[PDB]
């Protein structure tokens, strides 16, 4: 009787000006909704299929139970039909029940089984709720969630090499965890990518979030950003003043291990970070984070055939496995090998006598690529400056204090 | 004469003393410029014992003539000039005065005059505007007689 | 004593003078310019928060 | 040139056919393009989101993947014995010759970088094609050959105004 | 104090000079590269300051 | 726009020259115009004098150059957006913040 | 005499080289002042939200 009227209230409010009432008739819905809005949702595509389908499908989502029988196949293209070419204008306003379907949508895949679609489809979504340099909102957390969970980062990459400003909210619709997610699963996105540099900038954001009690999200991520760290560079780089009192204080001494693990690197001794591996290698297969640590032993020898070039030019291969700790020059001249086709060593092999040359001169700095290198850095610096200005300018049209 | 070459602009004051114990108007335009570190200290100790006139200049008929017919041949030296190593040692001297202005306007915002930043980044917008200006003149002759071929 | 300005190449058995001087008074100024810029940008971004 | 266009094509059949789980020949080529453009972090991750059952269906897929185990282990002679095992025509047989011609050239490039001698063996195990075929080329490319030693020597290998512009507009104001 | 290279093949050691220019630009390119990315951190630090975003205690 | 004005009259008065020699050359190949071996033999040591400098020595100067002031405008631009980011801070810490 | 093209062919080359630079500072000045005038607008607008 009464799912029999709002319909013609939505239609009311079609081309016409506000749509708060709108706003409201989605927040009351009808609380203890029936089974008729599959039937109501037949003849509802009249202009753009509107706002009303959005608290449809979102009480749908709601049930905690079905959600629309084992033929929820249906729904969930149902769902793919309202975000794909049914999109809409007025999202801005109804961002709260938006977010809400696309993190109950993300639930549902999870506690199933394999969400790989979910992917294809909520990129679209994220599409159409970001203005144009794009918002951090809450959905940009379940595209990685579910990305990182289907194995597949290759299309989610192009929401996360974006460094987004303004976390957008909208009546509500947002949640610290959903930030801390976003940046610890991006961080793994990222580390999982071998691009460790965008991942210790992604775990660092992760914890420099203000906390007033300590989460999982926050405790994983310093882990893992002691370990990247340990890998990018040749020591933890230090946090930010800025970052939560409850990092210094509980964070840190419960991954004492990870401390104690920086504390062997910094001896750049090999075999007593096997031993300190071994020792607490429970606690890091527990953190399901091992394999980081033997990058950590592995960038360790490169770290040590990489302290090499400081001092010496030419160096005998057998005297390079008895300085780094290798066992024979053959492992020495695979090391190097390696080193030389990623680019982290300026050096060239000698088989004849057995010899290592480095040379430690990649550039003269004469280049137009080096034009091309300035230029594309100085736009990212004028890039920058014109989003300062266009802050600036906003905070100068607000009242004054 | 360096900020002359540098600007490509004449860069001349001329100024008058007051007697000892005398007063000056509340005029005062004060045309700003970058006043090295080592300098200000004296610079705004004696600023106001003096002022600067209006400086104007003329030549000839014949002068004017002369630049003229001058110019039909002097065009040659104003694509020719290679201003960027000709006072070289002015830039570098500037960027050797700015860091230090910069290290005062970062001992400003450490504890705790009004704005020595701002101050700061007009100074090497000025100086880097001068050298892109200096590589403008480069490029323009690279684009004039080098890239032609046969 | 520094009365002669060079260096000596025991190898090859020579008197390698020292003469290779450029400008290197911009790139000292614009090192410094770098160190500067870098702990100011430092305590720029210390401002907030 | 055209196998990126595929790759991109692939990459859009990926997520658009299913259904949950893709077709078993487009993994199979994703899979193969993914070791052709030496992204080892994108195929290690695409072996490990197959289900076991193409898995086990397609043992073919396995022999692609067994490639990339040697890619990922950099065992070049490995790699040029994995090429040459498995026949997949039209759909990953075409592609296999061009990760062959592709890894023939990064070994090659990377032989010509990072030695200045090295045995002519170990060379031509890294190039793939045997000890005489190997000298021949370099010999006739300009690389110094050696013998009783067997060493190799290898021979290491507006538009502007606008953006000034852009520049002083941006400092002067 | 020895700015040296040994070069233990033939047992000589080389006495090292420093490319100034290539030094210069170096850390000057890396300095403008953790520039932004300190900038990043702080667009991002301004952007949970304005939408208040932080963890609960209970 | 006051410091290429120069420039531009320079390469204006060098333009018309250049056309003055080009039309000279036209006139004689095409004829009526009196031939002279000896004007059009300059023309051509003239035409021979371009491009200027095409050596690897001036191209890594003229690259050394470019690239001088190349990464001074870099950390000009780097004090720059460090003002623009010292201003955005000072008021977001008065509006947005109580200090 | 037959060749003479050539000459011409290199000059004209020049010209039409000249008649890009020339232009391109036309128009590169002309973007100078482009930018600096909309800039002061665009600060006179700030500027008159003061009194607000």
């Amino acid at each position: 009787s009464a799912l029999e009227q709002f319909v013609n209230s939505v239609r009311q409010l079609s081309a016409q000006g506000q749509m708060t009432q709108l706003c409201e008739l989605i927040n009351k819905s009808g609380e203890l909704l029936a089974k008729n809005l599959s039937h109501l949702d037949t003849v509802l595509g009249a202009l753009d299929v509107q706002e009303h389908s959005l608290g449809v499908l979102a009480v749908l989502f709601v049930k905690f139970s079905m959600p629309s029988v084992p033929d929820f196949e249906t729904l969930f293209s149902q769902v793919q039909l309202f975000i794909s070419t049914c999109n809409g204008e007025h999202i801005r306003y109804a961002t709260d029940t938006f977010a809400g379907l696309c993190h109950q949508l993300t639930n549902a895949l999870v506690e199933r089984k394999q969400p790989l679609r979910g992917i294809g489809i909520l990129k679209q979504a994220i599409d159409k709720m970001q203005m144009n340099t794009n918002q951090l909102t809450s959905i940009h957390a379940d595209l990685c969630q579910l990305c990182l969970l289907a194995k597949c980062f290759k299309p989610a990459l192009p929401y996360l090499d974006v460094d987004m400003m303004d976390i957008c909210k909208e009546n509500g619709a947002y949640d610290a965890k959903h930030f801390l997610c976003y940046y610890y699963y991006g961080g793994m996105i990222y580390t999982g990518l071998k691009n460790f540099e965008r991942a210790l900038y992604f775990y660092e954001q992760a914890i420099t979030t203000p906390a007033m009690a300590v989460s999982h999200i926050m405790l994983e991520s310093y882990k893992k950003y002691i370990l990247v760290s340990l890998i990018l560079l040749g020591k933890v780089q230090q946090l930010p003043k800025y970052t939560s009192q409850i990092v210094g204080r509980f964070i840190k001494p419960l991954s004492n291990a990870y401390h104690e693990l920086a504390q062997v690197y910094s001896t750049n001794n090999p075999s007593e970070l096997r031993n300190l591996v071994n020792k607490h290698s429970e606690t890091f297969t527990r953190d399901n984070n091992m394999g980081l640590v033997k990058q950590c032993l592995s960038s360790l020898y490169k770290k040590n055939i990489q302290r090499l070039t400081k001092t010496f030019l030419t160096l005998s291969l057998q005297d390079m496995a008895s300085r780094v700790q290798l066992s024979g020059p053959q492992e020495a001249e695979k090391y190097v090998l390696h080193m030389i086709e990623d680019g982290e060593i300026f050096a060239s092999i000698n088989q004849k006598d057995g010899m290592v040359s480095f040379h430690d001169n990649p550039e003269k700095y004469n280049n137009p690529a080096m034009l091309h290198n300035i230029d594309q850095e100085m736009l990212k610096c004028i890039e920058l400056d014109e989003r300062l200005k266009a802050m600036d300018q906003e905070i100068t049209v607000n009242p004054q204090f | 004469p360096t900020r002359t070459i540098s600007a490509g602009k004449v860069n001349l004051g001329a100024f008058r003393t007051y007697p000892k114990g005398y007063k000056p108007p509340d005029e005062g335009p004060s045309e700003y410029q970058t006043i090295p570190l080592n300098k200000i200290e004296d610079f705004g100790v004696h600023c106001k014992q003096y002022y600067a006139l209006e400086v104007s200049y003329f030549k000839s008929s014949l002068d004017r003539k002369l630049l003229e017919l001058l110019w039909n041949k002097y065009w040659v030296n104003t694509l020719s000039s290679s201003s960027l190593l000709t006072n070289a040692d002015y830039t570098t001297g500037q960027v050797f005065d700015l860091s230090e202005k910069l290290e005062q306007s970062e001992a400003q915002l450490g504890r705790g005059s009004e704005d020595k930043l701002a101050k700061a980044t007009r100074d090497s917008c000025k100086t880097t505007i001068e050298a892109i200006h200096g590589l403008m003149s480069q490029v323009i002759k690279d684009k004039l007689f080098n890239q032609i071929n046969i | 004593d520094n009365t002669i300005h060079g260096r000596i190449d025991q190898v090859n058995q020579l008197l390698e003078l020292d003469h290779q001087k450029r400008g290197g008074a911009r790139y000292t100024a614009l090192d410094k310019w770098t160190n500067q810029l870098n702990s100011l940008n430092q305590a720029v971004v210390s401002k907030l928060a | 040139f055209s196998f990126k266009k595929l790759l991109d094509q692939c990459e859009n059949q990926e997520l658009e056919a299913p259904g949950g789980i893709a077709t078993p020949p487009v993994y199979g080529q994703l899979l193969a393009l993914y070791l052709l453009h030496n992204d080892m972090n994108n195929a290690r991750y695409l072996w490990k989101r197959i289900p076991p059952a193409i898995k086990s269906a397609n043992s073919e897929l396995g022999g692609i993947w067994s490639v990339g185990q040697r890619i990922w282990q950099r065992d070049f002679p490995g790699i040029y014995t994995t090429i040459n095992a498995h026949q997949w025509s039209e759909t990953v047989q075409p592609i296999m010759e061009a990760l062959r011609d592709a890894t023939r050239r990064r070994a090659f490039a990377l032989v010509s970088q990072a030695y200045t001698s090295i045995i002519a063996d170990d060379f031509a195990a890294f190039v793939g094609l045997p000890v005489e075929e190997a000298v021949k080329g370099i010999l006739e490319q300009g690389w110094q050959a050696d013998s009783t030693t067997r060493m190799v020597l290898p021979r290491k290998p507006e538009q502007q105004l606008a953006r000034l512009t852009d520049y002083v507009a941006f400092l002067e104001n | 104090l020895i700015s040296a290279r040994v070069d233990s093949h033939s047992k000589i050691l080389y006495a090292r000079d420093v490319d100034q220019r290539s030094t210069t630009f170096e850390k000057s390119l890396l300095m403008g590269k953790e520039f932004q990315r300190r900038a990043k951190a702080m667009m991002l630090r301004a952007a949970v300051l304005r939408n208040q975003i932080h963890v609960k205690s209970p | 726009a006051e410091h290429l004005i120069a420039q531009h009259s320079a390469i204006k008065m060098l333009h018309s020259r250049v056309k003055l020699i080009l039309e000279y050359v036209k006139a004689s190949e095409a004829g009526e115009v009196p031939f002279n071996h000896e004007i059009l033999r300059e023309a051509y040591a003239l035409c021979h004098c371009l491009p200027v400098l095409s050596t690897d020595k001036f191209k890594t100067d003229f690259y050394d150059q470019c690239n001088d002031v190349g990464l001074m405008a870099y950390l000009g631009t780097i004090t720059k957006t460090c003002n623009t980011m010292n201003q955005f801070v000072n008021k977001f810490n008065v509006l947005y913040d109580r200090q | 005499r037959q060749d003479l093209s050539a000459i011409a062919r290199t000059l004209q080359e020049w010209c039409v080289g000249c008649e890009v630079v020339l232009s391109g500072i036309e128009e590169q000045v002309s973007r100078a002042n482009q930018h600096k005038e909309q800039q002061l607008g665009l600060k006179q607008q700030i500027e008159s939200e003061v009194a607000n």
